[PDB]
């Protein structure tokens, strides 16, 4: 929550606040991480809350956002692995699961807002 | 030395309004953002045309128009304290009337200042489109605008102190009053910067983060072996070279990425940007500086792709160059696909991310090329600077707009041109916003 | 009258054909210097011409008469 | 490092003779002039083909031919002590026979020295045209020829140390240039840019020839020049030689502070592997043309101009912004053939002051120079195409034969570029070709010795 | 005769010698003058012998020779002036008459030899 090493777009921050998220911006070296704490998940996973993180790429929002990251790593409650989620990326030493989920990026309309909407859509989808 | 900058689109609309053909004065109001760096730049943003019908006493030398248009401009300008510039057809005589009071030109400028605490102004256009302007501080007459300019397909400079043919002393006199910025000072950029220095530009910004190595002694003008052995910064080397050539300290070296508040705020002061970089990310920054601060932009690139032939081995596929001219409010480098999000994305992965994600098959591999070579760099860089001359001092037998993009191949021995009117334009959200924060709309550049 | 673009500028002549030499003179160019002389017609490659050749201004697609110096000697 | 230089015409004729298609060896004789400057240059002047029918034997690895042709060579070589180079198909085995006796390879070379007191040699060609040559001093095997070369439409370098061909722009291009000498004739607007490229491309030695000096008025054009140079009227060649020393970290340039129309400059330039002519007089272009022909040096001549004219309604305006690049190969059409200079142009350019005043007074000339001032952008656009032209011819990368680009004209005002092929150019008699330093030098009595 | 400040082509000098001329080459500043002393003229002029001079231009024989020069100035014996001979040029202070006589120049074949042949042809012609 209180950690804010850098700014997003003014519209991003307004959206994250209007959503009532506990959110931080964390610089790790030169990498800019958005981390949403205790993001609530639908039922069907080994966990019901995660940290949901976006890597804010250099040149954002003309550079695209790509994929998303969660900690702890998610598995379906029946033990089946989520497809295309086998990589991990360390954020300040904590190993996040990286979801390989890709889409076209239009700088006039895409942002953290649409990237979090994609993340939620994937999380809803992969309960089964 | 200050500037009032109009886009070609607003200037064209303004001139039509002020000169409908009946030879009688008309009135309009330009609302401007400002950049207050080394010089004051007034950046034309919105235009209000006063309809002829709502005026009175419209003659060849006078016009009386209603004060509700003055209140509209104040209302547009209030939130961001924008500058308001009244514009009248040439003679320029006017008054502003309401039911209770008529107000002279001086009184109108006082009312503007009372409505918006900012510098305001009053301008006159003659029928052929040239403009003169005077600025008013705290509502009272102050100084003339040194330069009113429109970078269109042709680039126009209307000096307060006031056409020469290209390459004469009149051209040099113009360049002596201008500031050029060179972004990337290496293979093409050292050649652009050399030409800009010897052509007589009065101030030359040099922006690059990199240093000289033995490998670039085959290409970087003025560089020496000692430079390479001591890893001298490109911009510091070139600034010192300009100082000895021109006999005067007119260069401004910025040893930094263009993607920094330092470099963006310095380049915002320039009258022309020359972009000579080898990254998509820097071309995107230059594009957004140009739009935000209404600066014409020349972007140049060269490429020597290679491939492996079965019977010959590696060979030269092609030897190519590209010159792009971008005018404020015309199509951008983004519109032209000079960069895209995907290309920036792939470039700005680190080594391990790139290798790892190439394996996954969402990105594609970068293509192979031969080493850069001074002859090709010079062929492209000379045409890049000549493009600026041709737009300031037309000498071609065709309209400059036909040469908005130039592509040449020294292997195919062809050169092709693309007209501005063939390029689709997306919404340009940066146009004339100046330094609105976060700078360039990029949060990494924001002021915290 | 018929129009001809010479070296980038349109000129009007009162005869349907003109001697290139006369068109060059009319534009203020010196016809006694050494030139590459080219006539361009739409839909056709440009054609090299001689200074005393006759050109027909009624030719459909007539674009421009153009000179390039042959004596190019500075350094 | 010495050179054996063949013209393209002589080399083609030699290769057809040595490879008729029957896989059998053949024999020919090259008679050469010499230039003995900083390097020995052997300049192929006459060729004698040994007809196959007069050979006693022609096999896949040997040939016997009659010594009467050897004596015909000696006879041609005698007056001027010309050098004689026997050439044979790739294996190279041969003997010479008279009416009553046979002489080996070495006996033949000794008899050559006996007939002509001069250096001689023996060379071998392979089917693709490449050549190797060995020199004999006093009739006895001496040193190998370091470089056999033909500057045709493509430029070929056959090095004694050969062991694939490099492609343009790579380390292999630089390795080639590192062994070459380039001469820049005129080191001013275009010439300073050509010399800059030549230095940064890695040429091994660089001759700089110019008589003029830096002034304030040319600081808008001359690369590496400074205000300090202008205030001291520094010579252009000395300024540029010292900049090369700093750039390359090595003293590889030879500044010649003199006109090209001098014995000093002609004899220095005769040592070069390539001439870049960046001059601004018709007279200097003739000197370069005759150097190239006399000493068998490829020549790239570059010129620029911004002519103006007076529009009757609007006044003065730019007519064109133009550049010209001419590639001249030894034995191909010359600058003279192309009318790059003529007697009338040279005569008109070189009138004295009382002649100029008389011409003005009589109305023969107007005293108007109908050109705009030179500009670095055009100079660079021309000079970069000029040096790229040499690269293209040493390391072909274009999609058409280099012969198509023997002349190039470009217009920045009409936005056009045109190319003229070597085959469309009429060639006059070339009396300088391969005569080297015969006196008077270049056929110009002003250059004769003493 | 004895003055020889510079050389002509070897073939020039051979021709002048085979003709038995008394000839000099004189540098005047940077100007190179060939002067033939006591050149014999046909009858019909105010003089029967002149000095006949050629200006050897810079770059000769690629540069052309042009006109020729005589001292003393010639007039037809009846007092009529020779057409196109009104200029004078000083050679080491002596005023030579310049004959405006021009022709095409081919460097492969033209020289002092053909220029002196032209001069003699003009001198034969202008007796009347
Ligand atoms: N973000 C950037 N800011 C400043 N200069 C850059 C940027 N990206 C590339 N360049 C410069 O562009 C130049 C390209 O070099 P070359 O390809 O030799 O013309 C290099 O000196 C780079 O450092
Ligand atoms: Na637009
Ligand atoms: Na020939």
């Amino acid at each position: 929550a209180t950690r804010r090493d850098f700014s997003l777009r003014p519209e991003d921050e307004h959206y994250l606040d209007e959503m009532g998220y506990c959110w931080e911006t964390r610089l790790v070296g030169n990498a800019r991480w958005l981390i949403i704490h205790d993001y609530e998940l639908p039922d069907g996973y080994n966990h019901h809350q995660v940290n949901l993180a976006l890597l804010i790429t250099s040149g954002y929002p003309v550079n695209m956002l790509d994929m998303f990251y969660v900690y702890p790593p998610l598995v379906r409650v029946n033990g089946v692995n989520i497809p295309a989620t086998e990589a991990t990326v360390a954020i300040d030493s904590v190993a996040y699961q990286r979801w390989s989920r890709h889409r076209s990026w239009n700088p006039e309309i895409d942002s953290v807002i649409s990237q979090l909407a994609m993340a939620d859509g994937c999380l809803q989808k992969e309960v089964g | 030395g200050n500037r009032l900058i109009l886009t070609q689109e607003l200037h064209t609309m303004l001139q039509k309004h002020l000169f409908p053909g009946d030879g009688k004065e008309a009135a309009a109001i330009l609302i401007c953002n400002r950049y207050e760096g080394g010089r004051l730049k007034l950046l034309a943003k919105e235009l209000i045309l006063v309809p002829y019908e709502e005026c009175k006493s419209r003659t060849s030398d006078f016009i009386a128009w209603p004060g509700n248009y003055l209140e509209k401009a104040i209302d547009v300008a209030e939130e961001k304290s924008m500058s308001i510039i009244l514009i009248h057809s040439h003679p320029g005589g006017f008054l502003v009337f309401s039911d209770t009071a008529d107000s002279s030109d001086m009184q109108t400028m006082q009312s503007l200042f009372q409505g918006v605490d900012a510098i305001h102004g009053s301008a006159i256009m003659i029928h052929s489109g040239e403009m003169r302007a005077r600025l008013y501080r705290e509502g009272k007459f102050a100084e003339n605008v040194e330069l009113v300019t429109v970078a269109g397909d042709d680039i126009h400079y209307w000096w307060d102190d006031k056409k020469p043919i290209a390459f004469t002393s009149g051209m040099t006199d113009t360049f002596q009053k201008l500031t050029a910025a060179i972004i990337g000072v290496s293979g093409t950029g050292s050649i652009v910067a050399e030409q800009v220095a010897r052509l007589g530009f009065g101030e030359i910004l040099l922006i690059d983060h990199d240093h000289i190595e033995k490998k670039n002694l085959n290409r970087i003008l003025n560089s020496t072996l000692k430079d390479a052995l001591s890893h001298r910064p490109k911009v510091d080397m070139f600034a010192e070279a300009i100082r000895c050539i021109r006999g005067e300290d007119i260069s401004r070296p910025i040893n930094n990425t263009i993607f920094s508040r330092e470099a963006v705020l310095a380049a915002a002061n320039a009258d022309v940007l020359f972009c000579c970089v080898d990254t998509y990310l820097a071309r995107m920054i230059a594009d957004r500086i140009a739009s935000s601060f209404l600066i014409p932009l020349l972007d140049v690139g060269v490429k020597i792709p290679t491939h492996v032939d079965p019977d010959d081995g590696r060979k030269i596929t092609d030897v190519t160059g590209r010159i792009d001219y971008v005018k404020p409010g015309g199509s951008t480098l983004s519109d032209r696909l000079v960069y895209t999000p995907e290309l920036i994305y792939r470039e700005n992965l680190n080594a391990e991310e790139y290798e790892e994600q190439l394996e996954r098959g969402f990105i594609t591999g970068v293509e192979e090329e031969a080493p850069s070579v001074i002859t090709l760099n010079m062929r492209a860089a000379s045409a890049c600077v000549s493009e600026f001359i041709a737009r300031c001092f037309p000498f071609r037998e065709y309209p400059n707009k036909r040469f908005t993009r130039t592509f040449f191949s020294l292997a195919g021995v062809e050169e092709d041109y693309i007209d501005e009117s063939s390029i689709t334009q997306a919404l340009n959200t940066r146009l004339a916003v100046g330094g609105e924060e976060p700078l360039l709309g990029l949060p990494e550049l924001g002021d915290k | 009258t018929w129009k001809l673009n010479i070296q980038g500028k349109e000129f009007t002549f009162d005869t349907p054909t003109v001697v290139i030499r006369d068109a060059v003179i009319r534009a203020g160019l010196n016809p006694n210097q050494a030139w590459h002389i080219f006539l361009k017609v739409e839909g056709q490659p440009k054609v090299e011409k001689n200074i005393d050749d006759v050109i027909d201004l009624r030719t459909p697609g007539i674009e421009k008469l153009r000179l390039t110096p042959k004596d190019v000697n500075n350094g």
